[PDB]
């Protein structure tokens, strides 16, 4: 139906293959016994034509003309040409690794990046902008059922919205993936979808909230040029009818360490480079800075420029987002000024006094700029750093500080200002998004920092990778546990199956009492504790006692076998990273600042990791009370190359995500379920005579009678207590029959109209 | 094909159909143009689509419809074939088809919504034909009781 796809416009060839290609696939010959996939050393799996089968081995000729021989256990059956580039992989005759691999590969080769996998969706990063996110495409997806339109992030969004109204339930859209997979892009598309359907309106403000927070919380990393260094859960609130009422953003821990530290091949937060890009020369003047990042110690330890990023154009986007969000002129200045002060703090120099270990300023020029930007007296700032108060009501009793203690405190203060400003911006955005409209339900979109492996992995990477493990286990519990219980709850005949998808071994190791975080938190409460005493406790009760806790063989201190791979961690400074101490004397000066924003930033757990675990636990608890929709992002290659796909990398991701296992439960189970009242209402059209008006049959009985009267395989559905459950594809068939029946009834109604008019005209001729 | 149609209409019915068919003769040659065939099949009680009418005539081009003529003897088996091809559409089937455009709860679709459907979907009807069907159908505010509309066209 190339006419039906014309509503998508220029996006049509990128969402669904042509009607000509579909007809060619239907008429392409195929010998089932000779068309096979064969395991390959170089490519993992290759398509091949069997030449000979003998003595338990198969000799086949590949597409590339090469002759290959394998045992019969390494030969997989190929699906026929009608299943080429299939939109739902749960519909393939044969489901195995090469089939899923090659379906994703072939769809990706036509630039079709979305593909259904039973109850969830998979997306492979194109590394290029495709015209599939136009306003015309948003329009085309509105109201469409999952079967009525090509796979897309907009369809997942719309479907979640439909479930929200029909079940009167909160929904959540959970987007999976390792660093650089496409979680942030897909999160922004979900936001775009719901928003589309001077200070801006709620719709403009929801859209603009991301570019602002990305300037301050995203940074270039080895795996991603725009890496999210904070997690977010955006709730989009809707009223009883389904009108977009409000929105809110919740952010989790920001990676504060990045403000003052960078590895060789990474940058700090985008904002520093955006400011110094000189697109707005007035900002350079206002902040008392230069356009050379190398002049700032805290933000020039790694890279400075990123070929894919135009820091000038991005500064315009950040400034424009501040305008749409409605920050006052004073608030906007304070945001930039505090950022400038953070840069200056890093350049402050200190030296020991003669015959002492006590610190004293090594010049005051830098301190003068930072204090100007913070509306503080620079002499008070320097005295508070070198001589902090012991007691609250006494300014005479002070403790000394060495040069290293002052530098450390300066780092901690710069991070606290930055982090608190980041949290204040979120608070401000939320005040703008709170329309005070009545709200009944919401759809939450989760965008966490993805699984990452660097050359050096610290406490930040452990928390990020643990968050990913907890989220993979949430998918596992939903797909392989709650789904089976859902069948039993509805009275459907079902014998439990153990899918063996359970990450409890690694999760227990990290979060159980006496686990890694428990040992770290325990060592934080001993002032005599060192990195080595922490390393020793970890080894004493986890090495050789847990299979997921290993020593690195070929530097790192321990290795954890995560769901997505083995990661080598280094425990240097973990005790210092887990405590959040500030110089309270300097905090007192910030509270008294004439800069109202800074004074506001400084006006409950014992460690940072305990707060982290609670944020994580609260999120998982909240997600339990929603109907989740999973989007699994996949990177095709590790070089950001558009269109190129490394087979083993994709297979690795499919495996640890449990994609094939998830497709298997959708094939064995009933992935589609409709409430009887909603079924009767939608599909009576198929055979209205089966449910005549004169009978007062209830919704459930009418559905039974209707399904039993149409040409459908009667084994593809089962009756639950409140819903009819369907095997994969039956809803697509019912939807296809509905579309056909509605088209016929319109022409038949027109034929009646034509008949009516011809008979009234004939009546006039008779008289 | 037409030769293979067995005529089932009674002698009385055939004579009445001939009298009705001849009211459409505009030139005195006892023939009608193919373009009038649809109107005569409909006048006699059938409800064929323009596709079914074209099919009985042996799928003639748009020019052949206006230029070629037909005698009652050749039209008669065509009427029989259309009558045998029992135009299946029940009253409830039509209200379910129109119920799709409800938008609201009550059994009433909007005025211009029904006009758009009849004039742009399926076998597109002329604007003037759709206006004739709306013979005092739109209530105040501009809405039509689709259940009542189906009874009206089926009357
Ligand atoms: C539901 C949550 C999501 C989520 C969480 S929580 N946590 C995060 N990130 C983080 C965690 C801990 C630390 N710390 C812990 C203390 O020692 C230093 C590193 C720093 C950043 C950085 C990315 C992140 O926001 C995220 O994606
Ligand atoms: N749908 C997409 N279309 C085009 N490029 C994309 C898409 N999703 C991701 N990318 C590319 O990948 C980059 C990183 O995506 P992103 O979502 O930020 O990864 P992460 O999941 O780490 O947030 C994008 O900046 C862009 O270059
Ligand atoms: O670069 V990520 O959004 O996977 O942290
Ligand atoms: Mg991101």
């Amino acid at each position: 139906k190339d006419a039906d796809m014309a509503i998508f416009g220029e996006a049509a060839p990128y969402l669904r293959k042509s009607e000509k290609e579909r007809i060619e696939a239907q008429n392409k010959p195929f010998d089932a016994k000779s068309s096979v996939f064969v395991a390959d050393p170089k490519e993992s799996f290759v398509k091949a034509t069997v030449q000979s089968r003998e003595g338990g081995k198969v000799t086949a000729k590949t597409e590339a003309g090469a002759t290959v021989t394998v045992k019969e256990d390494q030969v997989f059956p190929m699906n026929p040409p009608k299943y080429d580039k299939i939109e739902d992989m749960a519909m393939m005759t044969h489901l195995h690794e090469p089939a899923v691999l090659y379906n994703l590969k072939e769809r990706y080769a036509a630039w079709m990046i979305y593909t259904y996998s039973g109850l969830f969706c998979v997306t492979v990063n194109p590394y290029k902008w495709l015209p599939v996110y136009n306003a015309e495409v948003v329009t085309a997806y509105r109201g469409k059922k999952r079967q009525e339109a090509p796979p897309h992030i907009f369809s997942i969004s719309d479907n979640a919205y439909q479930f929200m109204l029909t079940d009167r339930e909160n929904q959540s859209i959970l987007i999976t993936g390792e660093s650089g997979a496409g979680k942030t892009v897909n999160t922004k598309r979900v936001i775009q979808y719901f928003a589309t359907i001077m200070q801006g309106t709620l719709e403009d403000q929801i859209i603009s909230a991301n570019p602002l927070l990305e300037a301050f919380a995203n940074a270039k990393t080895v795996r991603n040029d725009n890496s999210s260094r904070f997690g977010k859960f955006i709730r989009i609130h809707f009223g009883t009818t389904g009108k977009l009422a409000s929105a809110d953003i919740e952010t989790y821990l920001l990676e504060k360490s990045r403000v003052t530290f960078q590895l060789k091949a990474e940058r700090s937060y985008h904002i520093f480079y955006q400011i110094m890009s000189n697109k707005k020369p007035d900002l350079i003047e206002m902040l008392l800075i230069t356009t050379n990042p190398y002049d700032y110690a805290f933000v020039s330890q790694g890279e400075i420029t990123v070929p894919s990023i135009d820091d000038q154009e991005e500064l315009m986007a950040t400034d424009s987002a501040i305008d749409i969000l409605g920050f006052t002129s004073d608030e906007r200045v304070s945001i930039y000024k505090l950022t400038g002060a953070v840069m200056h703090y890093g350049n402050m120099k200190f030296k020991q006094k003669q015959r002492e270990e006590q610190a004293e300023p090594d010049g005051t020029e830098v301190a003068d700029k930072a204090a100007y930007l913070q509306s503080l007296n620079s002499x008070d700032l320097l005295k508070a750093l070198c001589y902090p108060r012991v007691k609250v009501g006494n300014e005479y009793v002070t403790k000394g500080q060495t040069v290293q203690q002052v530098y450390n405190s300066v780092g901690a203060l710069a991070k606290a200002v930055y982090e608190k400003m980041f949290l204040w911006m979120v608070t401000r955005i939320n005040q703008q998004l709170d329309t005070k409209q009545p709200r009944q339900y919401f759809i939450g979109v989760l965008d966490i920092a993805g699984f990452e492996i660097f050359d050096f992995n610290s406490l930040e990477q452990l928390c990020i990778n643990f968050t990913n493990e907890k989220l993979q286990q949430f998918f596992n519990h939903h797909m392989f546990v709650l789904e089976q219980e859902e069948y039993k709850k509805e009275g459907i005949e079902w014998t439990f199956i153990d899918f063996g998808m359970d990450l409890a071994a690694c999760i227990e190791l990290i979060e159980k009492p006496m686990g890694i975080f428990s040992i770290l938190e325990e060592e934080c409460m001993f002032p005599k504790a060192t990195d080595t005493s922490f390393k020793n406790k970890l080894y004493e009760q986890h090495l050789g006692k847990s299979n997921n806790f290993q020593k690195p063989k070929p530097e790192a201190h321990f290795s954890l076998v995560h769901y997505a791979g083995t990661v080598d961690y280094n425990i240097t400074g973990w005790l210092d990273k887990n405590k959040d101490p500030l110089n309270e004397t300097v905090v007192g000066l910030y509270q008294k600042s004439a800069m109202k924003t800074l004074a506001f930033l400084f006006t409950s757990f014992q460690t940072v990791s305990a707060l982290f675990r609670e944020n994580l636990n609260k999120l998982m608890t909240n997600l339990r009370s929603t109907h989740p929709h999973f989007v699994r992002c996949i990177i095709p290659n590790e070089t950001k190359t558009p269109g190129a796909m490394e087979h083993e990398l994709v297979l690795h991701q499919l495996r640890c995500n449990g994609v094939l296992e998830g497709i298997r439960i959708c094939r064995k189970g009933f992935p589609s379920r409709i409430l009887y009242a909603d079924f009767k209402q939608r599909y009576k059209v198929l055979n209205a005579s089966a449910i005549p008006e004169g009978q007062f049959i209830d919704s459930k009985k009418a559905s039974e009678k209707l399904l039993g009267s149409i040409d459908v395989d009667h084994t593809q559905y089962k009756f639950g207590h409140t819903k009819v459950f369907f095997k994969a594809g039956l809803l697509g068939l019912l939807e296809e029959m509905r579309d056909d029946k509605l088209a016929q009834l319109i022409t038949r109604t027109q034929a009646m109209c034509r008949g009516f008019l011809a008979r009234v005209e004939y009546k006039k001729m008779v008289e | 094909d037409l030769s293979a149609i067995k005529i089932e209409f009674s002698k009385e019915q055939q004579d009445e159909f001939k009298e009705a068919f001849l009211l459409y003769d505009r030139t005195g040659d006892s023939k009608i143009t193919l373009s009038q065939v649809g109107d005569v099949l409909r006048a006699l009680g059938t409800n064929p689509t323009n596709a079914e009418v074209k099919k009985v005539l042996g799928n003639p081009s748009n020019e052949e419809m206006n230029a070629k003529k037909i005698e009652f003897e050749q039209f008669l088996p065509m009427l029989q074939a259309i009558s045998n091809n029992k135009d299946q559409g029940t009253y409830e089937d039509f209200v379910e088809g129109l119920r799709v455009f409800d938008k609201e709860g009550n059994g009433t679709v909007m005025g211009a919504e029904l006009r758009h459907v009849l004039a742009t979907l399926g076998e597109k009807m002329k604007e003037e034909e759709v206006e004739a069907l709306m013979a005092g159908q739109e209530d105040s505010n501009g809405c039509i009781n689709y259940e009542a509309f189906v009874k009206h066209i089926m009357s």
